[PDB]
DNA sequence: TACCCCCCCTTCGGTGCTTTGCACCGAAGGGGGGG
């Protein structure tokens, strides 16, 4: 005799009315399994029969459970969804195995028919109305309404999830030496109790749950490891992922590469060193999902290195709140970084990758800081604390970077790990003008209409150059003039520009750029011994700046 | 049996829907304990997913304090809640506070939990406590009483607050008292001993109402009278290189947007040839006068710059290196109400983000005392960097608005 | 012909100073995963 779950008051969006979308034609095979599933629900009380008085209908369909013999009813509620009040979702993140502590005794059980065990709001029920063709549009069919949370309604997850928590609330408080991880209907239950007292507590849990109309079928009651949970396999002293299936197809479309790259992403959480840059590059373009795409030489080298990683079987360990967290990062080239989080050597809690390329012009130091930032946040999500970092960068390098950079930047407690390739700054601009170095006053201009331009410079020794440029812009020519100065100067050079655009880019010491010309300037800067950049306002008749402004205008 | 003051959001605005951000273990523990105690006392109550609103919450320790303090980021709710100036509830600002020799800041937010909040408005104060590794879905509460950190709470409490302070004020009529959010600013010209004494009197005075009709004991001591201003200054040299004069001319040409009478003709002439940056060049007689005239112009205050109570305050901060930070507060571009510089703050030479956090807190405090407003900050830092670390260093019970900028320093304008 | 959450990579349009080009950023749509 259950104590029924109090309803959740749910309204429609002000001044909108229920759904009126008629059922699309249903293929025969579905119509039958559909009718039998309906009648079951009708016997159970999950759906009420009334249909003369309610004008509303929503289309229904049916799909099989995952790896199961059974047929599952789905309601297309997107119209109701638009008309229903917004909800605030209480599912904030996904539990991760590496956040679990080790438990002597563990159980994994699932609530059976979750949504259909929680009574819908009385007044809202009429809007869930739907119609099923009795026998392939031979006879009218029967109208029905939901008595519980229906699959397909945008408010069903939030309401079930919140109800589930209110039911579990007193059981946790009055058993403070149990740990229950609830994800929707899936419960993980761990204790350091004797498996006897554990099985008892479990049985107490199912009763309490059955007491609120929530069944826990035996078919979903895991008692022996490896526990299947959230797509992982939990053993008593180690965890791992459920097998990854890599498409080995010789012909790849767009969609094949997307699926492939996605799966590798999912593998990167425990398989160290996964790289997706080359594969992802293949994806970049207007190519539609169907078009077939040949793998680049370097792209299938990546896939091969990936296979070599997925060859071995990796496992993660669990978390010991008494040991520090440690994060170690390696540079993998071309803006790719992987890391490991662990507490004891070679026993990785988990791994991951950071490869986001943000900005047209950046350097490794910026990218490492971003990787540190992602890892700090991921760590606070899973363990609620910042790990000690081990980074491939000299203390001196970091100090020189962050103290001279014009934005505030920082990295929490860390130490140098001497693991090549090390991160370093590839050049450094002088703080003061260089005595005895040639001063190049550069400028560049383009014609807004012609897209034709010039770049050049004048020098304190009389040296001069002007170059005609086609299909260009002001900003390109400004970079070009700096390029010319660097090409034509000795190992030490003073350069005076009026390009705020150009000085902005170069002063952030980029080491890689999406622009070939910027890359060319970087290459010149690395070869130099001393470079001093200085800005002057344009059109104020300064220096050779007014003398070079008239050359290229 | 207190009747609730009705409250409405600004017409044509929904409540806040801001996602809760991840919390460290120690912060989640503090919030769970604090919310448990608050729930037993009716201050908050449990809610479900059918309330569509949310406001982020976290926890802080004030300066030199060991006890956690709940902090709600009500910035969104505050900007969606009816301005109480129209209601006439809003607090007036005393021009004399900034003139006092000592100003003490008192946390009085606790008081606000005594007053019921309008039933129809409660839904807008929803927050979600998160859990480590997402063991549990979020636990949503809403407020039943006036919440700390909401701009409505001092407004609605003003009546009770004025009645409470009335005796102390009449006894000591020279002391200025200003209420901003959860804080009380108490300024006096007394000697420090008698000042702290009067603050202690006020503390016990507040308890006597507390007994009859985060903690109160803490107190921070400002000295607004000694707040320096950092103006624009030109270097002084006997010998100028071409580089120096190019820098000087670029600086002066930027300044001309602030002081229009500034001229660079005579100085620019000295740069006619194509000369080595390093060459020393004697200043011409004309150039020396021009430079001297510009120092004079920079010495006087800008014309037509004043505080408009209807316009927002904006603050810009530049990182100058070596633990030095410069800032300007203005309402209209190039009409700076105040300029300044900080050095040797907590975190100098090891943590830019802590330094900047202190800077932001210092500037906001100055703006409250001087104008009774908090500026919107342009922060010299990447968004991701700021958002990752700032709550580790936040020690104030308010949070200013901010945005992120990336402005390479082409002229060393506010620092030589 | 369905619903809610998280993640990465790409594209694309809105926004503001580097200005009418270019850089940045968030949204949305592809994929992975969970229920
Ligand atoms: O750091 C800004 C960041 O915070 C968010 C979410 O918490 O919004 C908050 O901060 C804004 C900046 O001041 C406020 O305007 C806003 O009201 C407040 O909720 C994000 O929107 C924003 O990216
Ligand atoms: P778990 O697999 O056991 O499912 C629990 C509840 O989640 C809802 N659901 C699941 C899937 C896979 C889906 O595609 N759409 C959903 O709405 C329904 C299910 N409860 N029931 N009955
Ligand atoms: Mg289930
Ligand atoms: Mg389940
Ligand atoms: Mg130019
Ligand atoms: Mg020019």
């Amino acid at each position: 005799p259950i104590s029924p779950i109090e309803t959740v008051p749910v309204k429609l969006k002000p001044g909108m009315d229920g759904p009126k979308v008629k059922q699309w034609p249903l293929t025969e095979e579905k119509i039958k399994a559909l009718v039998e599933i309906c009648t079951e629900m009708e016997k159970e009380g999950k759906i009420s029969k009334i249909g003369p008085e309610n004008p509303y209908n929503t289309p229904v369909f049916a799909i099989k459970k995952k790896d199961s013999t059974k047929w599952r009813k789905l309601v297309d509620f997107r119209e109701l969804n638009k008309r229903t009040q917004d909800f605030w979702e209480v599912q904030l993140g996904i539990p991760h195995p590496a956040g679990l502590k080790k438990k002597k005794s563990v159980t994994v059980l699932d609530v059976g028919d979750a949504y259909f065990s929680v009574p819908l709001d009385e007044d809202f029920r009429k809007y869930t109305a739907f119609t099923i063709p009795s026998i392939n549009n031979e006879t009218p069919g029967i109208r029905y309404q939901y008595n519980v949370l229906p699959q397909g309604w945008k408010g069903s997850p939030a309401i079930f999830q919140s109800s589930m928590t209110k039911i579990l609330e007193p059981f946790k408080k009055q058993n403070p030496d149990i740990v229950i991880y609830q994800y929707m209907d899936d419960l993980y239950v761990g204790s350091d109790l004797e498996i006897g007292q554990h099985r008892t507590k479990i049985e107490e849990l199912r009763q309490h749950l059955l007491r609120w109309g929530l069944t826990t079928p035996d078919k979903k009651h895991q008692k022996e490891p490896p526990f299947l949970w959230m797509g992982y396999e939990l053993h008593p002293d180690k965890w791992t992922v459920q097998p990854i299936v890599l498409p080995e197809k010789d012909s790849w479309t767009v969609n094949d590469i997307q699926k492939l790259v996605g799966k590798l992403n999912w593998a990167s959480q425990i398989y160290p060193g996964i790289k997706v840059r080359q594969l992802s590059k293949l994806l970049r373009g207007t190519k539609a999902l169907t078009e077939v795409i040949p793998l680049t030489e370097e792209a299938e080298l990546e896939l091969a290195e990936n296979r070599e990683i997925l060859k071995e079987p990796v496992h993660g360990v669990y978390y010991d709140p008494s040991k520090d967290l440690i994060a170690e990062i390696q540079k993998q080239g071309q803006g790719q970084w992987t890391y490991q989080i662990y507490q004891e050597p070679f026993k990785n809690l988990k791994t991951g990758k950071y490869a986001r390329m943000r900005g047209a012009h950046t350097n490794d130091v910026k990218q490492l800081t971003e990787a540190v930032q992602k890892i700090t946040t991921e760590s606070i999500v899973i363990w609620g604390k910042t790990p000690k970092f081990k980074l491939p960068i000299q203390k001196e390098t970091w100090e020189t970077w962050w103290t001279e950079y014009w934005q505030a930047t920082w990295i929490p407690e860390w130490e140098f790990v001497n693991t090549p390739p090390l991160v370093k700054l590839w050049y450094q601009l002088e703080k003061e003008p260089i005595v005895g170095a040639e001063t190049f006053y550069v400028d560049g201009a383009a014609n807004r209409e012609t897209k034709l331009g010039k770049a050049g410079y004048v020098t304190n020794k009389g040296r001069q150059k002007v170059v005609p440029l086609t299909n260009t812009t002001n900003q390109k020519t400004e970079l070009q003039a700096i390029y010319l100065a660097l090409q034509d100067s000795g190992l030490e050079v003073n350069i005076v520009t009026d390009s705020q655009y150009a000085l902005g880019i170069i002063q952030a010491q980029p080491d890689k750029s999406e622009s070939e010309l910027v890359n060319q300037i970087i290459e010149q800067l690395i070869k130099k011994e001393k470079v001093y950049l200085a800005w002057v306002p344009a059109h104020k008749g300064i220096g050779g700046n007014e003398q070079v402004d008239k050359l290229v205008s | 049996p207190i009747e609730t003051v009705p409250v409405k959001l600004k017409p044509g605005m929904d409540g806040p829907k801001v996602k809760q951000w991840p919390l460290t273990e120690e912060k989640i523990k503090a919030l769970v304990e604090i919310c448990t105690e608050m729930e037993k006392e009716g201050k908050i109550s449990k809610i479900g997913p059918e309330n569509p609103y949310n406001t982020p919450v976290f926890a802080i320790k004030k300066k030199d304090s060991t006890k956690w303090r709940k902090l709600v980021d009500f910035r969104e709710l505050n900007k969606r809640t009816q301005d109480f100036w129209e209601v006439q509830l809003g607090i007036p600002h005393p021009a004399g506070l900034k003139k006092k020799k000592s100003v003490t800041v008192l946390d009085v937010g606790d008081a606000y939990f005594s007053v019921p909040l309008d039933e129809d408005f409660r839904k807008y104060t929803a927050f979600t406590i998160p859990s480590i590794n997402n063991e549990t879905p979020g636990i949503r509460y809403q407020y039943n009483v006036l919440p700390q950190g909401w701009k409505g709470s001092p407004a609605i409490f003003q009546s009770s607050m004025t009645k409470i302070l009335e005796p102390f004020k009449k006894q000591n009529p020279d002391i200025v008292i200003y209420q901003y959010m959860d804080d009380l600013y108490v300024g006096s010209d007394l000697e420090i001993g008698q000042h702290r004494t009067k603050i202690e009197e006020l503390r016990q005075h507040l308890l006597r109402w507390g007994l009859t009709t985060p903690f109160l004991w803490m107190g921070y001591e400002l000295h607004p009278d000694k707040w320096t201003v950092q103006p624009i200054v030109l270097p002084e040299k006997d010998s100028w290189t071409v580089n120096d004069i190019q820098k000087l001319v670029g600086k002066l040409n930027w300044a001309s947007q602030i002081y229009p009478g500034i001229k660079v003709r005579q100085l620019s002439k000295l740069l006619r040839g194509t000369k080595a940056l390093t060459e020393v060049i004697p200043l011409t007689e004309e150039a020396e006068l021009e430079l001297a005239e510009n120092r004079e112009i920079l010495k006087e205050p800008v014309h037509g710059v004043y505080y408009d109570p209807s316009k927002d305050l904006i603050a810009e901060i530049q990182k100058q290196g070596q633990g030095q930070w410069t800032y300007q507060i203005y309402q209209e571009p190039f009409k700076n109400l105040k300029t300044g510089k900080y050095a040797r703050m907590r975190g100098a030479h090891t943590n830019d983000v802590k330094q900047l956090t202190e800077a932001v807190q210092k500037i906001t405090t100055e703006s409250i005392v001087i104008w009774g407003k908090t500026p919107k900050f342009k922060l010299p830092i990447q968004k991701e960097t700021w958002e990752t670390w700032w709550t580790e260093y936040w020690q104030a019970t308010w949070i200013p608005e901010w945005e992120f900028v990336n402005t390479p320093p082409l002229v060393k304008l506010w620092y030589q």
